[PDB]
């Protein structure tokens, strides 16, 4: 999520 | 030719840039600092420090140049394209191998040292680790790497292909990754013809290598998250325990 | 080298860029659909449609691509900053010109079938226009053209150099035209020893190739426009009725 | 290769643009107004004029180019990065030696004319000044300069390395300007070799010609700014004076 | 006129 | 401090 | 570059006329009897043809271009200043693998026709020898072959890579073909990149490709020299039974 | 590319040579004396000689050149290949026109000079052959050719292509001589792509310009054939009267 | 271009191959022993040597490499050609700086040794010599030589530069030497543009850093030559005192 | 015939 | 032996 | 002179 947060997801 | 000629030095250009706004440390700065070495004393003070410390430091080290990868991979051309899903695959994965390969900037083969915290250090600044083995296996990856002399823009390429990577299991939209790689095969190629650089194609690593590199990290932390399994949890940056689970 | 090579290279990504974006179909799209014919009882239900059917579908996806190339027209470097008038002549007269162009890249040759409404058909499709030897004749023409193998930029700069024609009648700023048309040789040239397609300079079709086409094509639309007047007042897409008068 | 090519024929292309910007005027305006030539009796006209008013009439129109080539450092690339005094040592002292180098462009050697005021015009419309032998110096110049058969990519390199010179006294972060000046030198030596024009690279007059002509232009000056010290205290355009004090 | 317009005269 | 003043000092 | 650049555009002169002699057929002369085929009735007389006739008919065509490689060895560079040894081994083993490569000249890809015995024959020429899934094996790698549209440099180059191969068993000497082969991989790749054709590095078929044809004739050889053990004593050349024993 | 450029870069090669040996007076040695001009009284010592002696005395001179010329094609590559037949037609119908681009060496554009009999003459030496139009379209001719500052390869390539005539009547294997043209066609463009001069192509003057000097020329002879017919009998050299009968 | 390519690419060829050919050891050998050092016992061996025997043991082994760059001479492409006496004074005053530079060779900079007698030694197996300062000297220079990593190509262009110089006292045709100097210089120049390697020109040491080392050699021969006179004259090889009187 | 004989027919 | 013929061995 | 034999002068 946090990853998926950096990108914008 | 058929491929458009202007379409694939363009991506070479896109590519080139991308790293270039995301290349964490300016080289020249890298360089000129290799006459910054850490003292016998502070070597000492490095490895003397608790394995739980080292370890929460790297941590954070590593996740420091990790969210440059992932910014890398954001302004990379066609990237964002692909699938939320397998954006985050190809990023997981790949993240930590990029990093790997990033670090022969930082690598001065001289001497054997890696810019760490300020100042250059050898392979034993990272002795309280207790993974002293992986360690050897990096810098001596890292040494190969610094033994072909790539340019900024062959980094540039090269990080860029470990990245795009239709091998990685999970793929969703496969096929959409597999035309992307190519292209970004044939534009590294067609820069190093362009530079008389062909050379290096068959001097580089494995692609296993670099699987042996990461998985052999992640191996030596479900060791440590085990060992201090509250330390992992509480001080190892989320990021870095999202990739590494 | 006397000219600015920077110039002229930019000259060559300008256009290959502006056809880029105004490429109506991706060929990707326009490669993989290759597999995809009109069956042979589908093929039957476009010949036996009526002339008035079959005129009226056609100059409708005709001026479908021609809107196209007016922004390609708007889009090319240097275009815009010539005089209203000839800016007008040189797209009316020459815009059907580019579409015969852009065609090849429709047009399958293993089996001689252009791409059209969704699916691969023959050149007998068009059985119901009465007027089925200038059909054969374009075919005939996307033949050579597809047999050329142009790669995107060619095409890009070929019909960039199809619509600059100082050789047009009606120019007020001629000489205008004439620089503005050497630039694009020069660029068009430049690109294809870049690229080692020379080569296909003599293999290009004459420039009245395309004046035989093009007047054939309004020629047997007056025959129309003479057979069915009031169709072709009421039905046929207006900048098709303004062009082909 | 080590050098980054695409950061290379970056700087290239965005040194041929600044001044392509800032290139005063155009070339092909330059060119066809080579037989607009200046009249026995109008140049008759130039000659009779007063000191104070030939030198007041060319102290303006040489500021009027001396502001374009200020407007060309600000657009180069890595100028402004500069220090705000090394950003004002190099302008001072190099201005004056950019704009003898752009002459070249505004000078037909079939005739030895220079563009002056609307037309072209001998060595001789400049006799009124009483330094008829710094004109002559000036005029031999622009001659061995438009000999070579200049680029306007090759200009726009040349002036830039002109401009951007390590060796002037007076420098602060001298070393900064090395490092900047170097890369302008690889970038002019690999357009050159792009074009196999490398042939130039000798031909070039040395760096001390420029020295003569500028210093024996202020010296010329200080004559004048002590026969009409109120002329150029009141009429000479202040950047004009703050440069040549 | 309907091209006039399509550029913009 | 023309000159000064046409760069932005 | 490090290498001597003249040093490596002589060895693929070098190699390109050593084929250019032995290449047995001229290419012009291969291409202008595409149009010569066997008729329907000349290719039955071909299959009701005995088994041990078609064997000793190919046999004898086999080594009549076996003898033009050797030749092409030969006069390849630095094939010779191999050990004695080594020079038996890299022919024997390889010899049959180059002869297949070339076959891609002799072979139409527009109807699968082979050149054979003065006109173009399919696929079911070769029925009446037993061995018919080989022969298809061997089609369709000469297909694959003619999908990439060699050059007549390329065959050079490539069929120079496959005899020279340091890979192969019983080499005394191995060192140093290891050494030459590396020379001409060199060379290969430089000739493909001065010509833009690096994309087919990849499109090349693997190594094992050829073990398999190589080996899956001398498999089939071994029943027929068991079938019909004294024809294969009596009447195949003597350099066909040296090679596949 | 398809062609094999190791071919096509040595046809370049051999061609360049073999007008390198036949180039009759060496470079340098045409340039160095172009200071070395005829006196206003040695000139008109030439325009007061004779009709039949300022005729006898060029048609010896041409015929000079001539047997270079002659030289130059037997050395020149496959020339020797083509028919008996083909090969005396296109050298007859070929050879004045290779000389009339040749001249354009020992002719100065800055003072319309040919370098005639030891020293640089005008078009007015040639006067006492009555025919002053033919000699002043010949001046007005090697001055475009002056004008393109020519290579001496490209004076090489260029010559071949002018013998190397497939459009010339009277060819028995007129294909044979069809492909050996293009083969030179593609060497002379693809040396010109190497060194950036593609843009003379089309500066080329057309191919009737040299039909008309070449028969204006045999036009004036027959002129003088008829008004001293005992005088070209007698002394003209028989090379000239079996080529211009 | 101007200059035809064929003939300057043909000097680089021709260049290359006469140094290829006058070589002395082959660089693969040269390499291969970089391992092969001399022991810590050997070395003493070499520094208590008496001085007029090191010195007559490196005379000889000079005057061995001297008399390759003879050939080397002789077999360079147009210098037989100039005159007897110039011939002479090239090779003269140049022959030991070739020498110099073609020590880079058979110097490993890791180390600090040159292949001596068989071996790698370091700068004090010379100790014996008496003049030490001048070894340190020598080696410094190979240094620099060896850290730009010359190609074989680019030696043989250097040493053909080193070897023909106009600039050298005694000359008779000055300017034919000028003339070769400059084809020499073009060729070098094109070479390196051919390969990127452009960079070194400026890398390059100054023409008197080996006026330095030539003449403070034969200071200190001088001196030898006078403490050991009689030594010189009976032992020390013929073309040596003829060289270094 | 003479041109024939500089080539050798 | 006779590929040894055909080299020169 | 041995460097003129050298030559051949
Ligand atoms: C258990 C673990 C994590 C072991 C790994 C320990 C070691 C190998 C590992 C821990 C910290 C990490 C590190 C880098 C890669 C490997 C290394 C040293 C580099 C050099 C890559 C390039 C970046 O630009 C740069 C300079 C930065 O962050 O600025 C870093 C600096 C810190
Ligand atoms: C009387 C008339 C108009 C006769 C012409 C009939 C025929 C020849 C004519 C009528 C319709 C027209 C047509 C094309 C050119 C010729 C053709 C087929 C192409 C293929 C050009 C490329 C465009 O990208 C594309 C794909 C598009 O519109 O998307 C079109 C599809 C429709
Ligand atoms: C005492 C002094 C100042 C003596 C100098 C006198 C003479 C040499 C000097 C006085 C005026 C000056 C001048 C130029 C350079 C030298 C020259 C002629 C040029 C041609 C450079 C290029 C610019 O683009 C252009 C065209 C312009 O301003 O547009 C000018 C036109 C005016
Ligand atoms: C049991 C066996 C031997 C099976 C193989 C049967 C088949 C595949 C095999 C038997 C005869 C053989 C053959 C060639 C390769 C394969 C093939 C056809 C080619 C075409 C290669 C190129 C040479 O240039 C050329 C033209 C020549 O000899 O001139 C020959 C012509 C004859
Ligand atoms: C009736 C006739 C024959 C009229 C032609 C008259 C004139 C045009 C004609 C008569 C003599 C002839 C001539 C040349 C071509 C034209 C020209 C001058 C050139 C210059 C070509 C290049 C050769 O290298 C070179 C230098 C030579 O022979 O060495 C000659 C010198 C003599
Ligand atoms: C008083 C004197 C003569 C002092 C010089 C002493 C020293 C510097 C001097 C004496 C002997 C000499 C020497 C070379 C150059 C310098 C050096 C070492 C080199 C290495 C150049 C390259 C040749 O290929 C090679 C390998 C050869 O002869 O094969 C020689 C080997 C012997």
């Amino acid at each position: 999520t946090l990853l998926q947060l950096l990108l914008g997801h | 030719p058929y491929a458009s000629l202007t379409e694939i030095e363009h991506l070479v250009q896109s590519v080139c840039k991308s790293y270039r706004e995301t290349c964490q440390l300016r080289l020249e700065d890298l360089l000129r600092q290799r006459s910054n070495i850490f003292s016998r004393e502070e070597v000492t003070g490095y490895q003397r420090k608790s394995m739980w410390e080292m370890w929460e430091r790297c941590a954070h080290h590593l996740t420091e140049a990790i969210q440059y990868v992932v910014e890398f991979a954001k302004r990379l051309s066609g990237f964002m394209e692909l699938c939320q899903n397998d954006q985050i695959v190809l990023l997981k994965a790949g993240a930590m191998e990029v990093v790997l390969v990033r670090m022969c900037r930082a690598y001065n083969a001289d001497n054997r040292t890696v810019f760490f915290e300020g100042k250059y250090g050898g392979m034993e600044l990272f002795r309280a680790l207790g993974c002293s083995e992986l360690i050897s296996s990096i810098f001596d990856f890292s040494h190969s790497l610094s033994a072909l002399h790539f340019s900024e823009d062959e980094i540039a390429l090269y990080t860029a292909l470990v990245l795009i990577n239709a091998h990685r299991p999970g793929l969703q939209e496969k096929r959409k990754v597999e035309q992307l790689q190519y292209n970004l095969e044939l534009a590294f190629h067609h820069h190093l013809c362009k530079t008389h650089r062909q050379s290096i194609l068959a001097k580089l690593p494995p692609k296993g290598k670099l699987r042996s590199l990461c998985s052999q990290h992640v191996e030596r932390l479900q060791i440590f998250q085990h060992l201090h399994p509250i330390v992992v949890q509480a001080a190892f940056p989320p990021l870095y325990k999202e990739l590494f689970s």
